[PDB]
């Protein structure tokens, strides 16, 4: 029984930069892959990255290549998500979640809720 | 032919090799090779309970032979020393007590010199020479 | 230059002996000890012995307890290894290999392929894998061949007589628990094309002498 | 005997970027001022190729983007740059006594982006259904990475014990793998029931897709 919450989400004009959290709890993860998912409003839910265990790499979707870092903080429990040059289709809940299959078949077990994360220029000066 | 090369027979100029050893009982050595290019060193060594004798590491020079002493892994049970078996020669005859008695022949196209017999003697010592597997060439 | 050429692939029951040969030129044959290696399918290298030809003289893997002999021809340049007592954990690639004078293999034969079995030689029955609605994405279509139920390895597959080589997959073969292999080759292709366009995959199974050619077409 | 083990057992680099193996073994390999450690490359089908010998030498004719380095018990083999044709098992072997004994193999491949499989299914064919028994194959098309789980269900039952699964290497042009699974029932086991299905699970994938067919 793990729990994972995100943090990081808000509002970034397009072209800027956040980086996310999502901390684990009830189960050490240093042992599984743990990915980010997203999901915009009337949109499937896509695949962003996976961060496989520390040392076995980490693996993105054709979309965030390039801009998007995934890293992991095994004693901290925590991944994160680092967000370059963000575009208006950026704009998503950001979930994590972990692969509860140590050989990496994706079974993707538990979720967090979720962050905000909205790219607009409505509210900058 | 040149230093360290040796022709077809009579007068293809070919490489010098120095002979691998048949075997090197109770050790190892390395690299194990079948034959070892001039410069080419070999290095002995002994399993638990035996002795090192001769030389550890021995070079092969330009004329095909190699250089010190034949490395030898004695359990110092006999009562003479274990004789080895120089590079080149193969040796029937295990036992190494009072008046035991070894035999060698070389290989190949390698000229035997020295004794191709050898007995243990009453003082501890190996009657004759040793065997040297010389190479016909030089 | 150098060249080391083995024997061809073997098939053989549990409890029988096999006889690897290794002709070696391009060298002076008494310059180098001929060393033997085997790899499993999918597994790592396994160091056997080697054998001196200038003494024939030899040293084994204690592994293999006893069941390893080698051999040298000096007159024709070969060298050969015996297993003797062959269990199907014995199935392996088997290559001789040759040492430089850094005591690296610098040079290996092909390999022969060596299966142990109770299975007895056998061609394999081929069923067309039918294009359907179930096997199309967007405008182009999966179909294929099921290479069922042979023995030994292997088997090769072509489409068309080799005309149609664009998006083939030819799957490993596994191995059943009846002892006979199978495996699948798929293509992908135009759906318009299922209409107009015959598909034929070619199977060649070496070890049964047998050639077979499947239509494949929708149902 | 001299354990060597490699590490990591895979690995996914991309082009033109730097590629490291690690070889360890249980017992020394340096005797005589002399490291002996040799590493080779094995492609499919063809026997292992020598690149490094003594640890750091590179044998004539191999690129110089290869190069080794360390001394002992610790080995490693770089790749400065991969390149295509570089995608490849490597193993380290010493020769310090004997048996010479090799590491268990790095497997070397080309990093790209996360793909999720494409699914078909296929039903036995009425030739196949005449001899007595029935395969049906499930195909996972142009994925990565590897890893995938398929699961067969027959009329929503899991199944267990009944299939075994293949999967390509790495595709030349898109660097993607192909996998197959094929289910496989008895005539009359078959004919008993409608529903076939393969539920799929990858990493690229929020949740389990499952192609099916009713007989
Ligand atoms: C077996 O053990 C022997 C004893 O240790 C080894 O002998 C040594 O071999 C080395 C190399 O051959 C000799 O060094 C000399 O090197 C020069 C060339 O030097 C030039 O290149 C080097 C870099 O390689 C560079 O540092 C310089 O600036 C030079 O421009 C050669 O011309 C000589 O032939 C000589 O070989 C040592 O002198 C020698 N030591 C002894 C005590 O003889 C032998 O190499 C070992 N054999 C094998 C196969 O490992
Ligand atoms: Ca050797
Ligand atoms: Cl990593
Ligand atoms: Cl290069």
């Amino acid at each position: 029984q793990v729990q994972l919450q995100e943090s990081g989400g808000g509002l970034v004009q397009p072209g800027g930069s956040l980086r996310l959290s999502c901390a684990a709890s009830g189960r050490t993860i240093s042992r599984y892959a743990m990915s980010w998912f997203r999901q915009a409003p009337g949109k499937e839910r896509e695949f962003v990255a996976v961060a496989r265990r520390s040392g076995d790499g980490a693996f993105y979707a054709d979309s965030v290549q390039g801009r998007f870092t995934v890293s992991r903080d095994d004693a901290k429990n925590t991944v994160y998500l680092q967000m370059n040059s963000l575009k208006p289709e950026d704009t998503a809940v950001y979930y994590c979640a972990i692969d509860s299959d140590t050989f990496y078949s994706g079974s993707y077990d538990y979720w967090g809720q979720g962050t905000q994360v909205t790219v607009s220029s409505e509210h900058h000066h | 032919c040149p230093q360290g090369l040796y022709p077809s027979p009579a007068s293809v100029c070919k490489p010098v090799r120095c002979p691998a050893p048949v075997s090197f009982e109770n050790g190892i050595y390395t690299p194990r090779l079948g034959s070892y290019p001039v410069g080419g060193n070999v290095s002995f060594e002994c399993e638990d309970g035996f002795i090192l004798r001769g030389s550890p590491v021995r070079q092969c020079r330009p004329n095909g032979m190699w250089d010190g002493e034949t490395a030898v892994c004695d359990n110092g049970a006999g009562h003479c020393p274990n004789p080895g078996i120089s590079l080149g020669a193969v040796r029937t005859g295990f036992r190494f007590g009072h008046g035991d008695k070894v035999r060698y022949r070389c290989s190949s196209n390698l000229v035997l010199t020295g004794s191709s017999e050898r007995e243990c003697q009453g003082n501890g010592v190996w009657s004759g020479t040793e065997p040297i597997c010389r190479q016909p060439y030089s | 230059e150098v060249q080391l050429v083995q024997s061809g692939a073997e098939v053989k029951k549990p409890g029988a002996s096999v006889k690897v040969s290794c002709k070696a030129s391009g060298y002076t044959f008494t310059d180098y000890n001929m060393d033997w290696v085997r790899q499993a399918t999918g597994q790592g290298l396994e160091w056997i012995g080697d054998i001196n030809p200038n003494y024939e003289s030899t040293g084994y893997n204690q592994k293999f307890k006893g069941r390893a002999t080698m051999t040298v021809d000096k007159s024709i340049s070969t060298a050969y290894m015996e297993l003797s007592s062959l269990r199907s954990e014995d199935t392996a690639v088997y290559y001789c290999a040759r040492e430089d004078d850094h005591d690296a293999f610098a040079y290996w034969g092909q390999g022969t392929l060596v299966t142990v079995s109770s299975a007895s030689t056998k061609g394999p029955s081929v069923f067309p894998l039918a294009p359907s609605s179930k096997s199309t994405s967007g405008g182009t279509a999966a179909l294929g061949c099921l290479v069922k139920d042979y023995f030994p390895e292997p088997v090769t597959v072509s489409w068309n007589s080799g005309a149609l080589t664009s998006g083939v997959h030819t799957f490993p073969a596994v191995l059943q628990s009846s002892g006979l292999y199978s495996l699948s080759s798929v293509v992908t292709v135009p759906s318009s094309s299922l209409g107009t366009q015959t598909y034929i995959c070619n199977v060649n199974h070496k070890p049964s002498n047998t050639k077979v050619d499947k239509k494949v077409e929708p149902k | 005997d001299n354990v060597l083990t490699q590490s990591p057992d895979s690995l996914a680099v991309s082009l033109g970027e730097r590629a490291t193996i690690s070889c360890r073994a249980s017992k020394s390999v340096r005797t005589s001022g002399y490291n002996y450690m040799h590493w080779y490359q094995q492609k499919p089908g063809q026997p292992p190729k020598l690149l490094i010998y003594l640890a750091s030498n590179l044998k004539s004719g191999v690129p110089d983007r290869f190069s080794g380095s360390g001394s002992g018990t610790d080995f490693t083999l770089t790749i400065s740059s991969l390149q295509a044709e570089d995608a490849a098992t490597y193993y380290c072997q010493h020769s310090r006594e004997l048996p010479y004994t090799f590491g268990q193999g790095t497997k070397l491949e080309i990093k790209r982006t996360v793909a999720a499989p494409s699914v078909f299914i296929f039903p036995p064919s009425d030739e196949q259904l005449k001899s007595g028994t029935a395969s049906v194959v499930c195909l996972l098309n142009n994925f990565y990475p590897r890893e995938a789980k398929v699961q067969w269900k027959v009329d929503n039952a899991l199944q267990s014990g009944n299939s075994q699964e293949s999967v390509t290497e790495q595709d030349s042009k898109d660097s993607t793998y192909s996998l197959s699974s094929t289910l496989t029932l008895s005539k009359a086991d078959y004919e008993k029931h409608k529903v076939y299905a393969c539920e799929v699970t990858h990493q690229g994938l929020s949740s389990p897709v499952t192609k099916s067919f009713n007989r």
